[PDB]
């Protein structure tokens, strides 16, 4: 059966997906259990379960539980770990049972969603039922089929042959490498890829193919690291992180994996000193939106791209399932595949539409939302299918769009797209009660501007605001992005008021997150943003020294309430730099109490609060002096305020403690 | 950081998964048996011990 | 403090030098917490915006001489001529005496 059709699968070096949809017990477990000894690409095979650790390795066979739930990343990342001729089993609920399914039964892994209760998520099934049955690529295995033909397999079965799988890396490696010419010989090599092409193995072969003495010695560096170990074992590779890596000036040939992710302002004085080789992933899943890549390239670069797959023979239908599910393709920024596409032209035209438009296949049909999500995407640094099952199923999901010409069923594309998404009652409501003042921040209802974008060739029009008024056209919306001065200006601009601006440096972009509201209602999101803003004002003097970077607040732009976050601190869980900066109210805190504020007391870790936030002194430091196992030093810290606190009012303290 | 959270009084068994770092941070360094202030749980647990 | 007028003074009107009056906060950082004016991008306490962006900042000297466009040595004048203006506003007539005697 399926056994036979396994071999025919390594051999093509393909891997096909099968569907397991029926009862939990019956189709999902029993079967699982059944498949798991009769398919032996090996004996059996090590048939991983998975209900991001797992990259470095792969395997044989694989089984996702989307019963209850289903994270599309997940599924996304377990295909690219499955070798050749590997099976990747989706349990999934009752067929016709299944785009409703998810209600009481809910997806689970409805953390895209975040109700209360996980809900539906019909739109999803939708395009998932629509990719699945468009052609005979996936067995479907349903209950209630006593016989389920296999297409393929032993005998004559459909199918049909591929060659047996088993030189674009050759033809890159030294060869289109070799830099030397009239232009200069040192420059910067951009590689860049969808996952499994082989960008890490190909970076490796130049690390010892330049020898040290001989071709010369390399360099390697990465953002928050990224699986090193491929490139490193395909290799001198040494790795010392970019900042870190700021130090001295050795190497003749820079390799950096996976650049785009980190700073343009780190980057860019890197390139410099040397030589270097540019590998990025793009049309995957956390891979690279291809509109920010060019952004990014545009920054120099010789650049070259590898098509083929190590791991599988091109074509698998694994794969291609994977891409169509998960809308990996890129097309508009170039171009659009139609009579228009490319530049759009024509004025542009400010609309909003709904998620309903998800289920339609006419105009305003999949394919119009499809196009958001692309263009979206593609401006990102980082893309997930997360936004995209978001987009689909989530409620709360508004979108506006920016189009060009439109006509007949068929017209230019979007200029640019703003993705609202509510939020209330992530990243805008999570935050603005964990870092916020009030504790029932968290209650009321917002629409976070969770993604705007307006297409390269149309930019600086005014269509990026004309996309906001159109949102607030017809308590507050907000907005969560890396602190420029361009950028708060912009959002300024637009009406935003600066509400927090946080400690630590986005990884990616290097620049704090700064979070703003423009309030709606009256009632009280004005109120939670002034008071907020307030806030943020008494606390300007703390930020800016604490960020090191210490850069001034402007913000967009040119106490009883410190007691109760001081007690949620000692009291709670609140973290330290949430109170703490340089003066929050935690260095308000250490002024003013007689206490060890010195070397024990004031606001921080270290002495315990005051050696880490009047001091500065290292989180190892202190652990060390005060003698705790590390973790400790937080709780000690707490204590700290907690003693404090009582020093200057018994009576006061207690109350907050008990509510 | 999995929950088993029991609840005497009635005989209450549940399990709540918690992934983001923030919030277990309070569990860290502190002894079998002690005083939780499941508070840094904003979320379903809006004071409890 | 009245003292620290006096040492505030000395920046503004004479030679003392910035890290003496600066710190993160002597002096010329709690001038800065007070001064309403340019403490930011250029009021405060030190060399950058001018005052600021190095007190509060922490920027380079050479990285503010490029933005206030000045030759070097050019900026502990304006940082010293950006105190001036404080304490002027601040108070026209101590300063007056001050810079005096």
């Amino acid at each position: 059966r399926i056994p036979t059709l396994i071999r025919n699968g390594l051999q093509t070096k393909k891997r096909s997906f099968f569907v397991v949809v029926g009862d939990h017990a019956k189709e999902a477990i029993v079967h699982l259990y059944y498949i798991m000894s009769s398919m032996d690409v090996r004996q059996n095979k090590s048939v991983l379960w998975a209900y991001d650790k797992i990259l470095g390795n792969t395997y044989g066979m694989c089984i996702l539980q989307d019963f209850e739930a289903i994270t599309p990343n997940i599924l996304a990342r377990t295909i690219e770990t499955v070798e050749g001729g590997g099976l990747v089993v989706l349990l999934l609920k009752g067929m016709t049972s299944l785009k409703q399914l998810y209600t009481m039964t809910m997806d689970v892994h409805a953390r895209y969603r975040t109700e209360a209760h996980d809900d539906v998520i019909a739109r999803f099934n939708e395009r998932f039922l629509l990719s699945l049955g468009s052609c005979e690529s996936c067995l479907v295995i349903d209950d209630e089929l006593n016989v389920l033909p296999i297409s393929g397999g032993k005998g004559v079965k459909p199918l049909p042959p591929p060659d047996e799988d088993e030189v674009d890396q050759a033809k890159a490696l030294l060869t289109f490498v070799d830099a030397i010419a009239e232009k200069t010989l040192r420059n910067t090599v951009t590689l860049t890829a969808a996952r499994g092409r082989g960008k890490s193995a190909a970076m490796g072969v130049a690390i010892a193919a330049a020898v040290a003495y001989g071709y010369s010695n390399i360099f390697i560096t990465s953002p928050s690291p990224e699986n090193l170990k491929t490139l490193f074992e395909f290799v001198t590779i040494q790795y010392i992180r970019p900042q870190d890596a700021h130090v001295l000036g050795q190497a003749e040939l820079v390799v950096i994996d996976e650049a785009a992710a980190i700073p343009l302002p780190l980057v860019k004085k890197l390139m410099g000193p040397y030589l270097v080789f540019m590998a990025s992933t793009i049309s995957g899943y956390e891979g690279t939106g291809r509109s920010l890549s060019l952004k990014l390239i545009k920054q120099l670069l010789k650049e070259i791209t590898l098509s083929e797959p190590i791991r599988y023979a091109q074509g698998d239908n694994v794969e291609k399932w994977l891409n169509t599910l998960l809308c990996l393709d890129a097309t508009l920024p170039r171009s659009k595949i139609s009579t228009t596409g490319c530049p759009d032209p024509s004025q542009c035209e400010l609309l909003h539409v709904n998620r309903d438009t998800l289920f339609s296949f006419h105009p305003v049909s999949e394919k119009f939302l499809q196009q958001m999500v692309a263009l979206y995407v593609a401006s990102h640094y980082k893309n997930s299918p997360n936004d995209l099952q978001l987009m689909s199923d989530a409620p709360a999901h508004e979108l506006f769009v920016l189009t060009g010409p439109i006509q007949e069923g068929r017209l230019p594309e979007p200029l640019c797209v703003i993705q609202v998404s509510l939020e209330g009652k992530d990243l805008i409501p999570w935050l603005v009660s964990q870092q916020f003042q009030d504790d029932e921040f968290a209650s009321l209802s917002g629409a976070r501007i969770v993604r705007i974008a307006t297409n390269p060739d149309y930019m600086s029009m005014g269509y990026g605001s004309k996309a906001l008024q159109l949102l607030v056209d017809y308590d507050y919306v907000g907005v969560s992005y890396g602190l420029t001065q361009q950028l708060h200006k912009f959002w300024k601009r637009a009406q935003f008021v600066p509400v927090y601006l946080r400690q630590t440096a986005n990884d990616l972009t290097g620049e704090h997150t700064c979070v703003m509201i423009r309030p709606l209602q009256d009632g009280n999101d004005p109120s939670w943003l002034g008071a907020f803003a307030a806030d943020f004002h008494k606390r300007f003097l703390s930020l800016l020294s604490y960020k090191f970077r210490e850069f001034p607040s402007i913000l967009a732009l040119t106490t009883p309430f410190d007691h109760k976050r001081l007690e949620s601190y000692a009291n709670g869980l609140l973290d330290y730099h949430v109170v703490l900066d340089l003066m929050p109210t935690i260095a308000q805190l250490y002024f003013t109490g007689r206490l060890r504020e010195a070397v024990k007391l004031s606001g921080l870790q270290q002495a315990i609060l005051l050696a880490l936030g009047l001091q500065r002194k290292d989180i190892d430091t202190l652990a060390t002096e005060l003698n705790l196992p590390g973790s400790q030093v937080l709780a000690i810290f707490m204590k700290i305020m907690r003693k404090v606190t009582q020093h200057f009012g018994a009576l006061v303290s207690g109350a907050i403690a008990a509510e | 950081m999995k929950f088993n959270i029991s609840y005497p009084l009635t005989g209450a068994q549940k399990c709540i998964e918690i992934d983001d770092d923030k919030k277990c941070n309070i569990f860290m360094d502190k002894k079998m048996g002690q005083e939780v202030e499941g508070d840094t749980l904003g979320d379903e647990f809006k004071g409890y011990v």
